[PDB]
């Protein structure tokens, strides 16, 4: 038992340690080197469509569904004291502290996180990454490098669309439906939010969550086995490992700043 | 001279692939390294290009060594190999005209009116000139390997490595892929290393043959000398039968405990 | 280095010397307007390696000469040019065999 | 008018037969002869990869959302003397909106993507076509036990997400920052009531379990049998379920909660 | 007598056509080989016999009874007498090889557990996979996956085994096994075998009536010995492994003077 | 169609057809027929598949426990053509 339980737990300890070692060497060999700003310029805009533009449909129509639920649940419990000057706080304050960059990250890891894993894993099964390094520059700085920088730009940009629609989505259950004198909705909601606490602090969480999502989404598609079942297995592990990295770092950033 | 390995030994974490093998082919001669399925026929061509490092051994390529050079020296040697793969190794984001010109748009200094005339005659040799604007998803299994053959002859290589061609195709397009190697060798001149398993479709144009059995090279020779060779392992692969070194049954017990317990 | 062309113009004779590679075509690509101005004699005798890169510019010196009504021919060409014409299936009136 | 400007076509006929194909897939898998002893080992076997294997991403993530609900519920109630109502914010959020919506997004990410990959790999290797040939229906063999497993797992996984998230708020609210346990549980036990917080949490958990399982079993059945059709249907499962869980969350809150 | 006789069907799949007018009869106790080029509907041809799909024009019968013109309960009664296999070796992943072969005769027949253990070992010995009964199907190779599906196909004692293109990409050691397996099961069990593979020199040694399916028509209906003396350009180009013929390989599209030298 | 055996004590005259659905009256009531016979009759059978062959070998192996040498007389050609296909060894099916 002593030679069997330690050997089974010791085999998984090296394989876990070798997993992070391959992810560190993949990101280091994809960011440094010679500057190729003139060659990656048509490659960055091409990878900005399936990351930022194609993921805009899952955020815009879901942005009015977040604010309509949050605006309706945050109204009937605030009528016991004052119906006016409500719903500016607890909606815009909640969409800049916990909601927002966390909720958009679960939509980024499900739509764009699962697509970037299945795209690199399909090219590995059809022998496209091995064929590129056998005749030209290796694909670590050719197809992985424009896909990593496209995720750290779109997800901070898509969070601003998720906030502004969800703020306007909360202004539909308060205005023209059980109205709360919407002149009081403004010039007091702006007094609660400020810079470096709600506006800039929302952009801090967006850059951090964009790195830890696109790192696992580009590593599971790179370390998968070239078969039909290895791509579907790495697609499931992308949504699992990113949900534990967004909700896990949500406790990290809340206790540090707030 | 010889351009392949001399004496290597590739061994994985659990099983073994190669154990003291030797490959020798003159320049401009088509060789045929045959072998059954399940063994590492795909990873044999990866040791020449330098994708993985072997355990014990060296690969001699024109007086140089593949696992001993640096990263900048490996990219110079890799500009004249252009290894062809089994499945379609074509980029889905580009068409056929941009796939063949993809080694030409980053290595050659040809201008835009001159590059359009180079790809259009490279596709005429493989018979895919009219399908230059089509997508690789629209191509079939036979036309996908022919489009990669025109991409393989873009940078004028010296050692083309075919990784299992015409493995599951009809005999109509199977004879076309055999005929395409004969026009790319008798008119231009290039050493072709073809690994396969089918006997009567590769022993027609290749001047040398190699048989790999039990992680070792058991025999060699030519297309005509391999027929008159008394050996129990060679005569089972060529003119394939059920008996021989393969025991035809899985290793089991006494046939009295499973049946009728 | 061996990669050079060093073309010489004697009025109506173009003796393409050196080696027709894929990288020395740029001095001849910009100076191709003077090599079709009434020549009718394309000489390729000091060449040893004519690949598919140099063959593309060789077809350009004939087609731009046909716009001015010329009669360019091949005088003492290497055997590596004609064996690549049957591989790429070159038609008539773009590369004369005699 | 006949071209793609007004009568563009393939949008009224198409994407409406798929609704008819999804309706015939569920009606032929649920209505039939009663086979209780035959599907009895199939229900237990398909409960491990649906309910048991999805319990890992709920227990460790229940304390992640449960602790940030107590961090954000402290600093916003300092100047309102609501320190004794610390369980007023944690319990009411995790029983109305958080809970059955957040666990459905984790069910669509892990169990939703795995059910699409399982049926998609069976059609690629022609396992369902070979099962149909031997005088048995493949609809009531592998789809019917997978449907009833996913229906009964999500309300049984929501109550785990609630109890861990409430205990996650007790580790950051009662243990830390010095709040009395007698004042904490008095804002949870005899403050909220039945049929608004307990029954409605289990009502929407069943409807979210039907909608996620119906989408995950249709994309795995109506797919292209190739290496790229399984990865495309795995991505479309998370998109169609995130717009159906969050879309019905505004629909289901019309009757309940005022 | 015959079994199917392949009445005139079309099966137009909306955009492209699959068959125009075919007549591929299947005699009882023989080896009907239907060889043709790739890219055509050779896989979906066997689905019309089993009854998984329905054609547009005409009909198709099986031992007198019509396949599309029958009830759903009667179609499942006659589908267990075929037990066709596929190219990829369709085996269940959750169970091993022992419960794979013991799958159809468990829910249909009422053999007890000692009689069931003495039945799977008979079929696994004929294919040579008895010791691998406690092995997973995922760790099996591509050659042994087809032999495990052949023992599963002979579980319910069928009458028309449809081989959906066997040994398409296998080594010649395994290719010599599956040829001998049809020759020892057709003479002993007396079951009709249908092979739709395109390997011409391999299935012609065991077939009794070959069929050439090209250009959605029936251009040849000779036997295995009369097929080599058929004066037709569409048949001679498919056989013997030649490149040029009636099938264009140069892909003629556009003028060569327009693409070259613009 | 039925599998009624004419067991008088020395012949085991098995009649009918050996299919995969009529083995139930013979498999359960098998202990009262291997009581020292040294004989198995198969003259009134014509369809012996692999399901009926499993019940045939069960009657011979239980005879070897009590020391009975089974001699098959009047056997059909379907039994011998399946023994070479399934690779049946000696001392379990006497030829
Ligand atoms: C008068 C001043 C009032 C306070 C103003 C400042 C409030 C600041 C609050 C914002 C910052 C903290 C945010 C914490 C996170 C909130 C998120 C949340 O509440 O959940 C929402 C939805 O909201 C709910 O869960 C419903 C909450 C119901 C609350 C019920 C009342 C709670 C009572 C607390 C106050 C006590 C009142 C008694 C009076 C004493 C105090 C005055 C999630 O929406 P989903 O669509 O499910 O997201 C899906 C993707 N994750």
């Amino acid at each position: 038992m002593l030679l069997n339980a330690l050997a089974s737990l010791g085999h998984k300890g090296i394989k876990t340690l070798r997993t992070f070692g391959r992810a560190g060497l993949m990101l280091f060999n994809a960011l440094v080197g010679k500057p190729e700003f003139r060659k990656h310029a048509p490659l960055l805009v091409r990878q900005l469509y399936n990351v930022g533009v194609l993921s805009m449909l899952i955020i815009v129509v879901s942005g009015v569904f977040i604010g309509m639920v949050l605006g309706l649940q945050g109204y009937l419990v605030l009528t016991t004291y004052s119906a006016e000057t409500s719903l500016g706080m607890l909606v815009a304050l909640s969409l800049l502290r916990e909601l927002g960059p966390v909720v958009a990250a679960l939509l980024f890891a499900g739509r764009a996180g699962s697509a970037l894993t299945a795209e690199i894993g399909l090219m590995r099964a059809t022998e496209q990454l091995s064929s590129m390094e056998m005749m030209a520059v290796d694909p670590l700085r050719r197809v992985i490098s424009p896909r990593f920088w496209a995720g750290v730009i779109s997800l901070p940009l898509l969070t601003v669309i998720f906030v502004a629609v969800g703020i306007w989505g909360g202004s539909l259950v308060g205005v023209s439906w059980k109205g709360i004198d919407s002149g009081f909705f403004w010039s007091a909601m702006q007094n609660a939010v400020d810079w470096r606490m709600d506006l800039v602090n929302c952009l801090i969480k967006s850059v951090v969550f964009a790195i830890t999502v696109t790192w696992i989404s580009l590593f599971n598609g790179y370390d998968a086995i070239p078969t039909s079942a290895g791509i579907s297995r790495a697609t499931t592990r992308t949504v699992v490992h990113s949900s534990l990295a967004v909700l896990g770092l949500d406790f990290v950033l809340t206790a540090l700043m707030f | 001279n010889l351009v392949d390995m001399r004496d290597v030994s590739f061994t994985r974490g659990n099983r073994c692939i190669f154990d003291n093998i030797s490959l020798t082919v003159p320049r401009g001669k088509i060789t045929a390294i045959m072998g059954p399925s399940g063994i590492g026929k795909t990873t044999l061509l990866r040791l020449i290009g330098g994708q993985i490092a072997p355990d014990h051994g060296e690969i001699l390529f024109d007086g140089e060594n593949i696992p001993a050079m640096s990263r900048s020296r490996l990219y110079t040697v890799r500009k004249r190999m252009s290894m062809l793969f089994q499945s379609g190794a074509l980029f889905t984001d580009m068409n056929v005209f941009d796939n063949v010109a993809y080694p030409l748009r980053e290595h050659t200094q040809l201008p835009a009116p001159l590059l359009h005339s180079t790809v259009m005659m490279k596709l005429e040799a493989v018979g895919l000139r009219g399908a230059a604007k089509l997508m690789p998803s629209e191509l079939s299994g036979g036309m996908a390997r022919r489009a990669a053959l025109a991409r393989a002859i873009a940078l004028e290589p010296d050692l083309i490595m075919f990784d299992e061609p015409f493995v599951g195709q009809d005999p109509i397009t199977m004879g076309v892929l055999v005929k395409l190697i004969s026009e790319l060798n008798s008119a231009l001149g290039v050493t072709c290393v073809v690994v396969s398993h089918d006997v009567p479709e590769v022993l027609s144009i290749a001047d040398h043959a190699w048989i790999l059995a039990d992680k070792k090279i058991v025999a060699h020779g030519s297309a005509q000398a391999l027929q008159a060779n008394p050996d129990p392992r060679v005569r089972q692969f060529l003119d394939g039968i059920a008996d021989g070194p393969v025991p035809f049954r899985y290793p089991a017990g006494d046939y009295h405990a499973d049946l009728l317990p | 280095m061996s990669e050079s062309l060093s073309w010489m113009q004697t009025g109506d004779t173009l003796a393409l010397s050196g080696e027709l590679d894929q990288d020395v075509l740029l001095p001849l690509w910009e100076m191709r307007e003077e090599a079709v101005k009434g020549i009718t004699c394309i000489d390729l005798s000091r060449v040893s390696r004519v690949d598919t890169g140099g063959l593309a510019l060789l077809l350009h010196l004939i087609d731009l000469a046909k716009k001015q009504g010329n009669n360019v021919t091949l005088q003492g060409v290497n055997d590596k040019v004609y064996t690549l014409a049957k591989l790429y299936n070159l038609p008539a009136d773009v590369l004369p065999r005699h």
